[PDB]
């Protein structure tokens, strides 16, 4: 079956759940996880719940986990298809990081957006020039898409 | 009168036998206590063995006890297989991200792991043998 | 190790944008905000020396919940006379197209489009008289 | 009549004595079995002890100073030594003490140091304090 590490992390997720984050294994794919992240406190996403999916590739942990939002969200570092701009998912990935580090980092990205990112949306531009409006729109989208 | 004397002697012998039996029972109880103590002692060395096992010798990449342990210039260690795979993508320590300048096999780590694992269950010993074979096939 | 539907489709999205081969088939998301990655636009350049030549065919490719374990649904938008394609609706009959009838989870939108283009070169298709260029089904 | 009565009583006493003897024999057999079990337990215990005293003494002890490695360094030839010990050696010779291959590299080993600290932590406070003294003594040297 799975490498010991994947077994280790998978059962650590069930036994020791990350605060504000649910992560359940898929019913058919032992490397596939359905994640729900609670909107971080004092964020415009607070009160919302956001679906994410996580996949552990063959070459994991040499290769980074794959993660994507499945809930529409207004955020400079999440695009229209839910793809996440996070450097530890590409550039700064190392086998010591683990799954829950990624998940907490994603949560932290919600808590503190990075509009100044080079490969940022277009939402970023609104976030840079009119941060107040962007934050209200983030809250608007949370109401619209992340409350059910 | 002679019969009475014989009966008295028999009674005395019976009493002596009873005393001997009691002494034997006490000895048996002491032996049982010693056995229990030995069992407790046997239980502890296994904990002292599972100490290095889980906590010190595991490769951070694969979470297995190191298989052909190698130590980098930055003083961190990994399985030879794991670091060799990592270095196909990044020439930096997975732990501290320092540039890798040297990779050195460690006989002491390997011998310590091999010697300790040899005392654990068949299941644990066999998994290691399988992993070595699998990694070998990979090579 | 099976790659989940959504991550496989993300792969196909990236491949579509990068393009493959000689660009005679192409594919992309129909709706660039469709997070379900379900509805795709397919394009086939009609192959030379057939009655399909010099025509661009647009298609709709639907990747359902069980994709790629299960084949996608395919229909031509551009009108075409071709065996396996319903003449009035453009719907591709899976049973009549080998890549769909004998679907494997190693296949992809790319493979489906390349197969349809290959089948356009078949003896029984290449000579079929075609409807006027530019017509589409409803 | 009290004659045959006395004789009957004597016979009963003899029977009781025989029963007691049989019980004693059974107890002795049980004791022997217990002793055998204890011996088996001791044998089972022994292997771990031997493994520990060729763990700690043969893999963990520096060949130059006969102490558990202090600031373990591993050479290109895969042998390890205390940092202090191998540096003093290298002022005089550039061949591994153990295999005599020319020394081409040294690296410290966090895993070996951490493993040793954990192991030594389970030893007597004499052994633990001796190690502390050497660490500081060879730090003063530094
Ligand atoms: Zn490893
Ligand atoms: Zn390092
Ligand atoms: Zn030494
Ligand atoms: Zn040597």
């Amino acid at each position: 079956g799975l490498p010991r590490r994947i077994i280790k992390e998978t059962q650590r997720l069930l036994a020791e759940p990350v605060p504000g984050i649910k992560a359940e294994p898929d019913e058919s794919n032992a490397r596939y996880f359905h994640v729900v992240i609670a909107g971080p406190q004092d964020s415009p996403f607070e009160g919302g719940t956001f679906k994410l999916e996580l996949f552990l590739p063959e070459e994991y942990p040499m290769a980074a986990p794959k993660v994507r939002f499945m809930t529409k969200i207004y955020h400079p570092n999440v695009d229209k298809l839910g793809r996440i701009c996070l450097d530890i998912l590409k550039d700064k990935w190392s086998p010591a990081l683990q799954i829950r580090t990624v998940l907490l980092s994603i949560q932290a990205l919600l808590s503190a957006p990075n509009p100044d990112d080079p490969l940022a949306n277009d939402v970023a531009e609104q976030w840079k020039t009119n941060e107040a409006q962007a934050i209200e729109t983030a809250r608007a989208w949370t109401r619209l898409y992340a409350m059910n | 009168q002679e019969h009475w004397a014989l009966m008295e002697e028999l009674n005395r012998s019976k009493k002596d036998f009873e005393a001997i039996i009691q002494a034997k029972n006490k000895e048996l109880e002491q032996t049982k206590e010693e056995k229990e103590k030995m069992q407790a002692q046997k239980e502890e060395v296994l904990s002292h063995m599972n100490d290095v096992l889980e906590n010190e010798l595991q490769c951070i990449i694969c979470s297995e006890y190191f298989i052909e342990a190698v130590t980098l210039n930055c003083a961190h260690s990994f399985c030879s297989y794991c670091i060799n795979e990592w270095m196909k993508r990044k020439i930096e320590c997975p732990i501290c991200r320092k540039d890798i300048k040297s990779k050195t096999y460690s006989l002491v780590l390997d011998n310590c792991i091999n010697k300790m694992v040899n005392n654990l269950s068949s299941e644990v010993k066999e998994r290691r043998i399988v992993l070595i074979r699998e990694r070998k096939a990979k090579r | 190790v099976k790659v989940p539907r959504n991550f496989r489709l993300l792969e196909e999205l990236e491949e579509g944008q990068k393009g493959v081969g000689d660009g005679t088939v192409s594919w992309g998301l129909e709706d660039d905000e469709d997070m379900t990655l379900t509805r795709w636009t397919g394009m086939i350049i009609g192959p030379p020396r057939t009655n399909y030549e010099n025509r661009i065919y647009s298609l709709k490719v639907e990747c359902g919940p069980k994709y790629p374990e299960a084949p996608p649904s395919v229909r031509f938008v551009t009108k075409i006379n071709m065996n396996g394609i319903n003449n009035s609706s453009g719907m591709v009959d899976a049973r009549s197209i080998p890549v769909l009838a004998k679907w494997q989870n190693s296949y992809s939108i790319k493979v489906v489009l390349q197969e349809l283009r290959r089948l356009m070169m078949s003896k029984e298709n290449m000579k079929l008289p075609q409807p006027p260029e530019g017509q589409t089904y409803n």
